DNA sequence: CGATCGTC
RNA sequence: AGACG
């Protein structure tokens, strides 16, 4: 569904982080919590957005037209 | 290979069950406090083992956290509300035409999960957000 | 994601809910109310499969 | 006017009684071997210990709305630590000779038993309690 | 559907004054005025700073519902001081403390690397 | 959904009652308030 | 026939709360109706509150025909009636 | 019953109700949308001919304007489409349909209504979004909450109309209950859980929130009242702040357990003039008691003056507590190590007690009283047993927590949570019951197929032993479950049941009626009671009082 | 001892109390007979109905036999003067506003004291929390409680479920 | 049972007392047993109290069971209301229910009963038997849509 | 509403600034009632935040399967080597003052759902509109513009007030009312209107 | 320099750790709640949709759009289109952006902030870039297209502040702790032991010394000397969070000054 | 021959 | 029928 941008806590940028984040975990093979921490999410209303984060847009893709 | 079997309310009656494999047939000859009150053994003469007693509960019950740490009614309530609620209810939403349809914007798999939600394909197509919440007295509003 | 088991009919998603009903060809003995002149009676609703 | 009472007190037992601000003071009179007094005090801006010696004084003076103290000229009947008003609510007799005080401050209550200050302490929303030392 | 638009938070609306200043009818040398499209961010800077005033007898600030952005600001002063030149000084001050910390913050800002 | 085609029926001694014999078979929270109340069951 | 003369009257002294609601609406009503009076206003405009003025001043000209349980009845004047309350 | 005894009506309104704080107790929150919508017909007088002219110039869409406009022949002008819509020149005698105006009577309603304290009128306060507000204080004789409750109002059309509805249906007139003789009307919740709170010896406030608490109370004086610390610090006492609610003339004495005079616990009440002398004011001081400070205010000062009390209190108790706050965690269910220790062992020794009872009953040595079998004597114990052991287990929990505990708090307040509530969340759940007795063997000799048959066990027959904070077991769980749907069962049935009684009752009773001669008749004018109630007194102004010749002893009545 | 009865006569006496300033080291201006018979003149002025004949008059008397009980306690001369304190100017206050408040105190004509009565009765029922008593601990104590009695109450059930003697 | 009794010196003293608790009814036959207090013999069933004892002693037992119900759960209402209740079953001389069976078959206005139940066969036996409504009902005003004689339309106002 | 049935409303909506804060700047997007927790004895509600305030922290997720050996002392040791108050507690600072709140917050995250029937989809208001062909009675249902309905239960509670005008305006002004004609003879509705 | 005093700790092109000494609680709470709501910045506040071939529904794509931060540098030469004498909008009030974006490839295509392209006539003033802070330089994942899929929309970004829109926030998350030893007795600790152990310390004790046990309670003491953390979130840099900050607050209270000359 | 309330 | 308090 896409990452939303900015955390709806705090309003942190986020919408940048998502592609970052899916190469931290498949290509640097690192966990998630560091992974969220090396992108600069501190606090843990930003961690939440991308951490539990679904997205279901690229399901949506998978439909043809 | 017979390792599991099919049972009901009828057969269930000449049966002696275990709850937990382990926890339920090992050996005997300190504890934790916080850790619930388990019984002992006394019955040892068992025909069977429960998968998990998870399983006892349907699709409503398995989405709930910690319902074990909850007033019975409560978990019946939630239970009823789960069915009110809105997300992604399929992939395909864009390419139906139905009578009403409510779709959560942004939907987030849950911070607390249950081993069922796996199966049930809650984290695929959640119902809800974490929301940052704070217990309190405000404005009273 | 669907799971199927239900129907489509003239457009429409149809499930058909489970119907509960009392098991056939069993024995069963019930006593019977103080007024009664009958104390116990044996039932078996028999049917054919 | 004036004064009401003016005492030196001997602090018996000083009870924090499920609080952490409020101590209720039980003393007797030093001099007047029959005088007593129970009162709350706030321990936090004015602490009181087993045995300690304190001026207990009943005033009336140093009606209408409060202004703040302002040092820029002002002076008050204070040469005291602890100050309190409040207001006068039930005047016992304990048989006889012997009567007693009920002062509520604010909810801090106060008691004193004895019989010397009959016509000094009446029915009043006024009274000042001044405390010292 | 009956949501007023969020201008009207800090937009003042054809009738609507910003100020508007009430006599006090319980107290002398007392006043009461209405701040329209203002919160908290004024209220408590204003009514915090009116007490440190010598002068000031009474300052105390409401916002009587969050619906409506606006607040009422209750202002006691001594004989001889009338409390619209009390809101004022108070105003002032405010001021003058502001910009102090504009300059300092710029100071210690440019001495800052990274 | 899920849930809808895991759902029972009972028309018509204690039927309401959660009996013994639902352990495992149906589920012990979800039913519906009032009307419908222990007929309405779930798989 | 039937009736009550003025002397002998068992009946409450003091207006029955219903009795005072039902005149004030009955007034509210008239005076809404642009219909005279009695009383002066104090720069007043809404109909009831002129109304309580008028019972308050005792300047309602109404009568309550207290009807008992035979069919008998007590005429009361709003003048008269006490309206304590 | 669907035509002629009730039916669909104009000129009303319905949405989801919400709580508001900063409401008057008779006032109610109306969508400025649904104000628009319903209409009150005024005729044109001298008296409002300007204000009407200029709602018709504002017409249907903007606030405060009119739908349509009535002359003389009976023809209504539709202000929304009348080509002279910006033209009316008005007359007198015609009516102009407005909008719902602010202080306007409605009678405003929840459903099921089965009180006249369900139907109350109320001061409407035209305000933006969309639900109805109301203040908390009316939600009890509504028996509503804001969890998506929904409620409906009601316009009368005519001045008689509007007239009954604030001379009779008016939410301050309905305080004092004729039902229970008492108030139908308290201070609940944040305000019932900030005012303990506020209330305590160890509460004091200074200056700067003073005034501001002060200034809060509409009605204030202007006056500061000289705080009860004058030393190194003024410093004013939470008791006296509050006092600045309570109006003058107002006394009220109580004198709960250890209460006497110098009130060492700060327990009871006394207040005298309107100034909170001793006691910590909690429910029994501000609930709707007997005795309350809401009796009291309504008898002594009137129904207006004790309905600006509970928005005085509301104002002041709110926002002391919105500035100290108020939570409650996990951690405030969590009993001490060493409480846990005894809870442990409580349960441990009702286990034996229960054990060695079975044992006795299968030695045969066990013999039942007269009047009951040998297992009703039994089972009878061994419940007993069971209850103390999680009662013991929950005086244990209730002891160990701490006056810093939010529930132990709420308690205290008496807002929320009972002792059932402490013991069962942190101790011990306890015992579970169908049909009055303990889990039946619904399958052959046993309750679940984990037993063995014939295991009367505390365990096995539904005895929850873990609390809500530990866990419950599956067995546990499946049983906890068992007696939780027999309580759903019965709580669908008891609103039906209830329901149908209530509809007899009132049929069977409708045209009763206190007649001109103080004689309580029928429709057919037969007496059912020569005086009402046995004294022809109005339940409303009746108290509970002691009779001080009935009591005593001879030698103290003598005295 | 504790009942429901028109006039709270003990917040009369406290407001009697602080509006004429009484203070308990004056002696009161008092007499035996400005007790005595006051007390007894305003047992007369207490009205519920006015009628002048013999039925009404008895009727009259017997509504309001326990109020005065009341009356008379409270307001008896040892209390007036030990306990109260009163001043001639205080004790005639009193009198006067126990007769109003008493006089405020009875029923209007014209309420709907059935519908009330039903409601009143309807309500509390609704809110009636289980079917099931609280002596389900004890075998020896199960009577038809709740809801269920209530219905076998109104609909005056022959054949009752719990049928009990209650001997002494 | 405890007992609040009156002792020598004056004060009301708990003393308890033995007290007998049956299942079953033969109020007639138990109380004149000898050993027991014919003055303090009580039933639940109050329709056998009023066989036994009377009418006016069937009406305080009907309301101590219905003052009971609501004891129970913990709620008080005000005396006059159950008394109404009470006073309402018993005026007609026996027990009369709340039901179609008890008040819907008395002698009141056919369109005020016809509001509650068995609506079409109480209309009638009202033509049946041709009976005059009063109009002086609640429910006949309710259905004709006039102001009743209630509270405000109890009286009327004249100039 | 909470996963541990706890139904409720918005009851107003809060800008960043007048919320309650943490020392951290973070902010709630909900604030719920201590109150809602007594009574209903929800303790997993309670336990769910402290396992997902965990969660959120160590990114993981939290295991919240019923007959498990997770304890709310589990969670604290894990919650606490966060560098929080091991019970959920944080200290908040009032948005309007920036004074610190004297009481200490449970925070932390929760999952909230968002369910079906908003205050649009339920305000009705009917001033007047369609009557109903047979009763000459207004209409059934917001989508119809429907009269609220005045139960025989809603006309009970107005004889309880003895409010006889108002009773008698709502089943006739507003509803019903009809002008007939009868004979004085026969008393039916036999005379024919020739009106003018 | 005279009263409130400034000393940086940390400072970053995203974050300033500053003391706030000198200062009243009142000041440093107006100035906290200016920060989070009052600055000025420029958003995109009209999005008008040529072709939407996507996944995503118009509003939603919009609504993200409004939440892409743009370069609010010289926001104060720029005008609220309310104050614009213009018919709708011009370049004295707001700026013009295009976004374009077809699926040529087979693979999924990303729509990114920096895709966005400015049409309006800037008149030479750091306005409407996109801030791009993302390492790969395309910061914001507007949305993702397939193949025949297709983007094709038009913004207007206009001035405005957070009290209207939290789109129109400079700031983000602003730290705040004054009295870090609970000397001033602001709170009342939630324990079950100790309080002290049960409860952290935080970083700013070592800023401050302990209470020293056997002292007497402070009771005159107030809050000066507050522990503050201003994030940006990039439309506006650090510093001019804060200076803005500041001078918004003034500008406010020289406007109620003024008011009362105008009476 | 009865069988809670409102609503889609 | 279906959903809600
Ligand atoms: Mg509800
Ligand atoms: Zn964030
Ligand atoms: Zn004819
Ligand atoms: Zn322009």
């Amino acid at each position: 569904m896409i990452v939303p941008v900015r955390c709806f806590s705090c309003g942190k940028v986020v919408g940048d982080k998502w592609e970052s984040y899916l190469n931290l975990l498949q290509e640097d093979e690192l966990d998630e919590g560091t992974a969220l921490s090396r992108l600069g999410l501190k606090r843990y209303c930003c961690r939440r957005m991308i951490l539990t984060h679904v997205d279901l847009i690229e399901k949506f893709l998978r439909y043809n037209p | 290979e017979g390792l599991v079997e099919y049972i009901d309310a009828e057969e269930e009656e000449s049966i002696l069950i275990a709850m937990q494999p382990e926890d339920l047939e090992p050996a005997e000859a300190d504890v934790d406090p916080a850790k619930r009150i388990r019984v002992s053994h006394h019955a040892t003469t068992f025909t069977h083992c429960e998968i998990h007693p998870s399983m006892i509960l349907g699709v409503a019950a398995s989405i709930i956290p910690f319902p074990d740490h909850n007033q019975s009614p409560r978990n019946t309530y939630q239970s009823a509300m789960g069915k009110q609620a809105m997300g992604v209810f399929l992939t395909n939403y864009n390419v139906r035409m139905d009578t009403m349809a409510n779709i959560l914007y942004y939907p987030q798999k849950p911070l607390g999960t249950t081993r069922a939600m796996e199966y049930l394909k809650f984290r695929e197509l959640p119902a809800g957000q974490n929301a940052i919440v704070a217990i309190a007295c405000y404005s009273g509003y | 994601f669907d799971m199927g088991g239900y129907f489509i009919i003239n457009g429409s998603e149809k499930v058909l809910i489970a119907q509960e009903r009392s098991a056939g060809n069993i024995v069963q003995v019930f006593k019977k109310a103080a007024p009664s002149p009958i104390s116990h009676v044996a039932e078996i609703r028999s049917a054919l499969e | 006017s004036n004064t009401l009472f003016d005492d030196i007190f001997q602090v018996s037992e000083v009870d924090p009684g499920r609080y952490n601000k409020v101590c209720r003071i039980e003393a007797a009179s030093t001099t007047q071997d029959q005088c007593k007094l129970t009162l709350d005090i706030n321990v936090e801006l004015f602490p009181v210990a087993a045995q300690d010696s304190l001026t207990v004084t009943i005033a009336s003076s140093l009606t209408r709305s409060w202004r703040p103290p302002q040092a820029g000229d002002r002076s008050l009947a204070d040469d005291y630590d602890y100050v309190m008003y409040g207001t006068a609510y039930k005047f016992e007799e304990v048989s006889k000779d012997l009567i007693a005080v009920y002062y509520s401050f604010g909810g801090l209550l106060m008691r004193l038993e004895g019989n010397y200050r009959n016509l000094n302490n009446l029915k009043q929303e006024n009274a000042y309690l001044l405390i010292r030392r | 559907m009956n949501a007023p638009d969020r201008f009207e938070l800090f937009l003042l609306g054809e009738g609507e004054s910003k100020l508007k200043i009430d006599p006090d009818t319980k107290a002398p040398n007392a006043v009461v005025i209405t701040f329209e499209k203002e919160d908290h961010t004024l209220g408590n800077l204003i009514r915090a700073e009116l007490l440190n005033d010598r002068k000031v007898l009474f300052a105390a600030y409401k916002v009587e519902h969050p619906f409506f952005a606006r607040f009422k600001l209750r202002i006691q002063t001594t004989e001889g001081y009338d409390p619209k030149d009390a809101l004022k000084n108070a105003c002032n001050s405010i001021i003058n403390k502001l910009g102090a910390l504009k300059t300092n913050f710029e100071t210690e800002w440019n001495l800052q690397t990274l | 959904t899920l849930s809808h085609l895991r759902r029972t029926n009972t028309p018509i001694a204690k039927p309401r009652q959660l009996h013994n014999t639902h352990w495992g078979l149906v589920c012990p929270a979800e039913t519906p308030e009032g009307q419908a109340c222990g007929l309405v069951k779930n798989l | 026939e039937k009736a009550i003369p003025k002397d002998q009257r068992a009946t409450t002294p003091y207006m029955t709360k219903y009795e005072r609601a039902r005149i004030l609406g009955t007034r509210a009503l008239q005076i809404s109706m642009n219909a005279p009076v009695f009383v002066d206003l104090e720069g007043e405009t809404d109909p009831l509150r002129i109304a309580m003025k008028e019972l308050a001043e005792k300047k309602i000209p109404l009568v309550i025909r207290r009807y008992l349980p035979d069919g008998s009845f007590e005429d009361w004047s709003v003048e008269e009636l006490i309206v304590d309350l | 019953r669907g035509n002629l005894m009730g039916k669909r009506v104009d000129f009303s309104a319905r949405t989801v109700i919400s709580g508001d704080p900063n409401l008057e107790l008779d006032q109610v929150g109306v969508p400025k949308s649904i104000a628009k919508t319903l209409t009150y017909p005024e005729v044109v007088t001298p008296y409002n001919i300007d204000r009407l002219t200029q709602l018709v110039r504002n017409g249907p869409n903007e606030h405060p304007g009119a739908k349509y406009v009535i002359r003389d022949s009976g023809d209504r002008i539709d202000l929304r489409y009348s080509k002279r819509a910006g033209d009316i020149q008005l007359q007198y005698g015609w009516k102009v349909e407005r909008h719902i105006m602010d202080n306007d009577p409605v009678l405003f309603n929840r459903q099921p209504s089965l009180h006249k304290m369900s139907m109350m009128a109320h001061r409407v306060k035209v305000i933006p979004y969309s639900t109805f507000r109301l203040n908390l204080s009316v939600t009890s004789p509504y028996n509503a909450d804001f969890d998506g409750d929904e409620m409906n109002l009601h316009v009368p059309q005519s001045e008689e109309t509007r007239a009954e509805l604030s001379q009779l249906c008016a939410v301050p007139l309905q305080i004092v209950s004729p039902q229970s003789n008492k108030p139908c009307m308290g201070i609940v919740q944040d305000t019932l859980c900030g005012i303990r709170k506020l209330t305590l010896r160890d509460t004091f406030i200074e200056l700067d929130q003073v005034l501001n608490m002060l200034y809060w109370v509409p009605d204030w004086d202007g006056v500061i009242p000289t705080p009860a610390i004058i030393k190194p610090k003024p410093l004013w006492s939470g008791k006296q702040i509050l006092s600045v609610a309570i109006p003058n003339g107002i006394h009220l004495q109580r004198f709960d357990e250890g209460t006497t005079l110098l009130s060492p616990k700060d327990n009871g009440m006394l207040i005298i003039d309107g100034q909170i002398i001793f006691g910590v004011v909690e429910k029994k001081t501000v609930g709707s008691s007997n005795g309350g400070l809401i009796h009291v205010v309504t008898r002594e000062k009137g129904p207006q003056v004790c309905a600006k009390l509970f928005g005085n209190i509301q104002k002041v108790v709110n926002f002391w507590l919105l500035h100290n706050g108020f939570s409650t965690g996990i951690g405030d269910t969590i009993a001490d190590g060493p409480t846990m220790r005894e809870i442990t062992e409580t349960i441990a020794e009702a286990k034996k007690k229960v054990l060695d009872v079975t044992k006795e009953a299968q030695a045969n040595l066990l013999t039942a009283k007269h009047g009951m079998t040998l297992r009703e004597s039994f089972e009878d114990n061994v419940v007993r047993f069971l209850n103390e052991a999680r009662d013991k287990a929950g005086r244990l929990a209730e002891v160990n927590l701490k006056d810093l505990n939010n529930v132990k708090q709420m308690v205290m307040a008496g807002s929320k949570g009972s002792f059932i509530n402490i013991a069962q969340m942190s101790a011990c759940v306890g015992q579970q019951s169908v049909e009055g007795k303990r889990i039946a063997f619904g399958f052959v000799d046993r309750t679940l197929p984990h037993f063995s048959k014939d295991d009367y066990s505390p365990e096995s027959k539904g005895f929850v032993e873990n609390s809500y904070l530990r866990g419950l077991t599956p067995q546990e769980f499946f049983f906890h479950a068992m007696g939780g749907r027999e309580g759903l069962i019965d709580t669908a049935v008891k609103t039906a049941e209830t329901g149908y009684i209530q509809r007899r009752l009132v049929k069977a009773l409708e045209d009763i009626m206190v007649h001109y001669d103080n004689t309580t008749r029928n429709s057919l004018g037969n007496v059912i009671q020569f005086i009402y109630g046995e004294d022809g007194m109005d339940a409303a102004h009746i108290e509970k009082q002691s009779l001080d010749t009935i009591g005593g002893s001879d030698a103290a009545f003598e005295k | 001892a504790n009942w429901p009865l028109p006039v709270n006569i003990r917040r009369i006496i406290q407001n009697a109390q602080q509006t004429f300033h009484i203070d308990h080291t004056k002696p009161s201006d008092l007499t035996i007979k400005d007790i005595v018979l006051g007390v007894k003149d305003l047992q007369e002025n207490l009205l519920v109905l006015r009628g002048k004949n013999e039925i009404i008059q008895n009727a009259q008397r017997d509504a309001v036999t326990l109020f005065c009980c009341l009356l008379r306690s409270r307001l008896a001369t040892r209390r007036v003067l030990q306990e109260y304190r009163l001043t001639k100017q205080a004790f005639d206050w009193v009198l006067s506003n126990i007769e109003a408040q008493f006089l405020r105190s009875v029923v209007h004509p014209g309420e709907m004291v059935g519908v009330l009565a039903a409601q009143s009765i309807g309500e509390p029922a609704t809110q009636m929390t289980l079917n099931t008593f609280h002596f389900a601990g004890v075998a020896s104590k199960k009577v038809t409680s709740g809801v269920p009695r209530l219905k076998e109450i109104l609909n005056v059930a022959k054949n009752m479920k719990t049928p009990s003697l209650t001997v002494y | 049972y405890d007992r609040k009794v009156p002792s020598p010196t004056g004060e009301y003293v708990k003393e308890p007392e033995w007290v007998l608790e049956t299942d079953g009814v033969n109020l007639s036959e138990v109380m004149t047993v000898p050993g027991i207090d014919p003055t303090r013999i009580y039933t639940n069933s109050f329709i056998d109290i009023m066989e036994v004892l009377g009418i006016e002693a069937g009406r305080a037992a009907l309301y101590k069971e219905v003052y009971n119900v609501i004891a129970s759960d913990g709620s008080y209402v005000n005396y006059r209301h159950m008394a109404l209740l009470v006073d309402v079953m018993t005026t007609q001389g026996g027990l009369t229910s709340v039901t179609r069976h008890g008040f819907n078959r008395s002698n009141t206005g056919a369109l005020m009963r016809c509001s509650f139940e068995e609506t079409v066969e109480i209309l009638f036996e009202a033509g049946a038997s041709a009976e005059l409504d009063d109009c002086r009902g609640v429910s006949e005003n309710v259905i004709l849509g006039q102001m009743a004689p209630i509270g405000t339309g109890a009286f009327d106002v004249m100039i | 509403a909470s996963r541990h049935g706890q139904k409720g409303t918005i009851g107003i909506t809060y800008r960043r600034e007048d919320m309650p804060f943490t020392a951290e700047g973070i902010v709630p997007d909900l604030i719920i009632n201590p109150h809602a927790i007594p009574s209903r004895m929800t303790v997993a509600h309670l336990i769910e935040c402290l396992l997902s305030k965990v969660a959120a922290l160590s990114g993981n997720e939290g295991d919240a399967s019923p007959f498990t050996d997770i304890t709310v002392e589990g969670i604290s040791k894990l919650l606490r080597e966060h560098g929080y108050q091991s019970r959920g507690f944080e200290v908040m600072y009032n948005g309007h003052t920036g004074k610190k709140l004297m009481a200490q917050i449970f925070f932390g995250p929760t999952y909230y759902q968002r369910l079906r029937h908003m205050v649009d989809d339920k305000i009705h208001a009917r001033a007047r509109g369609p009557m109903q062909v047979l009763t000459r009675q207004p209409v059934e249902g917001r989508s119809r513009d429907g009269g609220l309905r005045f139960g025989e239960m809603e006309r009970d509670c107005m004889i309880a007030h003895g409010a006889a005008s108002f009773l008698k305006e709502r089943l006739m002004e507003a509803s019903d009312a009809f002008r007939v004609h009868i004979c004085g003879i026969c008393g039916l509705m036999t005379v024919i209107a020739k009106l003018n | 320099e005279e009263g409130p005093q400034v000393k940086i700790r940390e400072a970053s092109k995203d974050n300033v750790d500053f003391i706030l000494s000198n200062v009243d609680l009142a000041m440093a709470n107006s100035l906290r709640r200016v920060m989070i709501a009052e600055i000025p910045t420029l958003a995109i506040d009209s999005v008008e949709v040529e072709t939407n071939t996507t996944v995503l529904a118009d509003e939603f794509i919009a609504h993200r759009l409004g939440l892409i931060p743009l370069q609010s540098m010289d926001i104060e030469q720029l005008e609220y289109s309310r104050d614009c004498f213009c018919e709708d909008h011009c370049d004295k009030c707001s700026v013009v952006l295009t976004l374009q974006a077809f699926g040529e490839s087979e693979s999924t295509t990303n729509v990114y902030s920096k895709d966005l392209v400015i049409v309006s006539n800037l008149m030479g003033r750091n306005i409407g870039h996109p801030i791009i802070q993302d390492k790969e330089g395309n910061g914001v994942l507007i949305c993702k297209l397939r193949k025949g899929q297709e983007l094709k929309l038009t913004c207007v970004a206009k001035k405005g502040i957070a009290k209207e829109h939290a789109k129109w926030g400079p700031a983000a998350a602003i730290e705040f702790e004054y009295d870090p030893w609970n000397k001033l007795k602001h709170t009342d600790y939630w324990y079950e032991q100790d309080s002290a152990k049960e409860w952290p310390q935080s970083k700013n004790c070592e800023y401050e010394d302990p209470p020293n046990e056997g002292d007497p309670f402070d009771y005159k003491a107030q809050a000066d000397t507050f522990y503050m953390n201003v994030e940006s979130v990039g439309s506006i840099p650090v510093d001019q969070v804060v200076v803005r900050g500041i001078d918004t607050l003034q500008k406010k209270v020289a406007s109620i000054l003024l008011a009362l000359t105008q009476m």
